[PDB]
């Protein structure tokens, strides 16, 4: 089967305005570089989030004063973003792209609806 | 008004090389993906390369593959394929066409949205050559129940197109202009035929009106029993 | 790289009819599939993207369905503009390769074509070329076989083809066929024929003429 990449439906911040989230992905070949990308969905619209491009057998970092920050043990990442209030509720969809060495593969997260409130 | 505007193509020699251009205009060109795909005479698509919006990454047809190279200069709006080492068998429209690639409207939005016209590359070795213009007389063999089939022989061009109209383009019911075949001497050859009232021969006269334009070349042909 | 297959290769409809086409991929792509649609002379266009969301603009009597290796194209109710050819493309993985297409073509009754033959030219003659022309006039469907003979002998290898787009009008093909010989060999025989066949005729048709008469 096809790449598949795999977030929780729904994640609620805390009071402080932090979320978080497991984003795991099955892997065909072996790339030595893969872009791993949040974007948010809302009002038919879309922007970025956040993204970091890791390579070698590293794991995934953010630079530098992004408000997501990650880990990795292998093909997923637990993903946190800070700073967030209730206009930024919406969906966040993890997007995982394996870049080099070609072919390129594109793996498309199933979303997890964030729900925020302002304190 | 989106608008996607290829140019550079023409006829090349197998083994050299040419470069397409494809300017954009009336959208953030520097936001979109870009795809090159072509289509040989008579065939189907087929993809060619693609660029990322900021041109970090490209990945190409296996077919083309350490001989073509897709680039961008998004300071120009501007999207480029230098094509190396030709064959035969790169012959066809090249068009360039845009991809949001998730970046706008939905995250799952891929597709090739708004094409440009194509730009023709014809990879041979012939020279340029205007047709010889024979006549398809109408006869007892080409006529049918009172209806009368002639026609214009367009034979030997070399490059594609020519057009062909009868009478001025006073006459248009009837006519069938084929598509061009390419011969193995390497040029180009066609027919254009008409069928009319077999009454009507020898009273109405009939001419076909050819034109190529890459030899400046511009014929009638008077058609007769 | 990643096989994409389409049937049918051709399909005959009527204007209102549902239609459906299928697309096939050599291994999953989950939904990551376009469809296109191109008529001849103009750039294709977009109808369809993540196998099933319709791009804008696109009439709603499209649809698509399809998630792994199977995908379909349904139009509800073909419309006089939806015929055309289709195509379905993955970009799960590259290359991003195309399907061959699907034409969908209009319906009508079966019709034997009108043979036409024409000798070559004098003036053609005059520079040591013949090119002898078999004319099959609006006919369908577009599938026919013509076979050249010169003096009852096969022809192989010094004949081609060319057929139009189907006729908006009455929807009709046309086809000609395009026999071409030396000057020297066009005169060395007498008997030169164009053979049909066709699924409007009961047996094959000879259109012929003999040389100089």
């Amino acid at each position: 089967k096809a790449m598949h990449v795999a977030q929780p439906a729904v994640v609620l911040a805390s009071s402080r305005g932090i979320a978080s989230f497991v984003c795991e992905y099955a892997s065909p070949g072996k790339a030595t570089e893969v872009r791993v990308t949040v974007l948010r969905q809302a009002d038919s619209q879309v922007t970025e989030v956040c993204a970091a491009t890791y390579m070698m057998g590293n794991e995934l970092t953010f630079l530098d004063d992004s408000i997501c920050t990650g880990t990795s043990s292998g093909n997923q990442v637990n993903l946190t973003i800070q700073g967030l209030r209730a206009m930024d509720t919406g969906l966040y969809i993890c997007k995982v792209e394996l870049m080099y060495p070609p072919p390129y593969y594109l793996g498309i997260g199933n979303g997890t609806q964030i729900y925020v409130i302002d304190p | 008004q989106v608008q996607l505007v290829e140019s550079g193509g023409g006829v090349v020699q197998p083994g050299r090389s040419l470069r397409l251009s494809c300017a954009a205009s009336g959208f953030t060109f520097s936001s979109y993906g870009m795809h090159w795909v072509r289509q040989a005479p008579g065939k189907g698509l087929e993809w060619v390369a693609v660029i990322w919006y900021d041109g970090s990454n490209k990945y190409y047809a296996d077919s083309v593959k350490g001989r073509f190279t897709i680039s961008r200069d998004n300071s120009k709006n501007t999207l480029y394929l230098q094509m190396n080492s030709l064959r035969a068998e790169d012959t066809a429209v090249y068009y360039c066409a845009r991809d949001p690639r998730g970046a706008t409207l939905y995250y799952y939005y891929y597709g090739m949205d708004v094409w440009g016209q194509g730009t023709t590359v014809t990879v041979s070795s012939a020279s340029t050559k205007g047709p010889s213009v024979f006549p398809l007389a109408p006869s007892s063999k080409s006529t049918s129940g009172g209806t009368a089939a002639l026609g214009c022989l367009v034979k030997d061009y070399f490059p594609e197109p020519v057009t062909v109209s009868w009478n001025s383009g006073a006459l248009t019911s009837g006519v069938h202009t084929f598509p061009a075949v390419l011969q193995s001497s390497g040029l180009y050859s066609l027919s254009s035929v008409v069928t009319v009232p077999s009454s009507s021969l020898g009273t109405q006269t009939y001419i076909c009106n050819v034109n190529h334009k890459p030899s400046n070349t511009k014929v009638d042909k008077k058609v007769e029993p | 790289d990643i096989q994409m297959t389409q049937s049918p290769s051709s399909l005959s409809a009527s204007v209102g009819d549902r239609v459906t086409i299928t697309c096939r991929a050599s291994q999953s792509i989950n939904s990551y599939l376009d469809w296109y649609q191109q008529k001849p002379g103009k750039a294709p266009k977009l109808l369809i993207y993540a196998a099933s969301s319709l791009q804008s603009g696109v009439p709603s009597r499209f649809s698509g369905s399809g998630s792994g290796t199977d995908f379909t194209l349904t139009i509800s109710s073909l419309q006089p503009e939806d015929f055309a050819t289709y195509y379905c493309q993955q970009y799960y993985s590259t290359p991003f390769t195309f399907g061959p297409g699907t034409k969908v073509e209009i319906k009508r009754t079966v019709a034997a074509p009108s043979v036409f033959i024409f000798p070559p030219s004098d003036e053609q003659l005059k520079s040591g070329t013949a090119s002898v022309v078999c004319l099959l006039n609006n006919f369908y469907p577009r599938e026919a076989k013509v076979q050249w003979k010169v003096d009852n002998a096969l022809q192989s290898g010094n004949s081609q083809e060319s057929v139009t787009e189907q006729d908006s009008k009455d929807s009709t093909y046309s086809l000609s066929s395009t026999l071409t010989l030396s000057k020297a060999d066009y005169e060395k025989h007498k008997v030169y024929a164009c053979e049909v066949t066709h699924q409007g005729l009961s047996s094959p048709v000879t259109k012929s003429f003999n040389r100089g008469e």
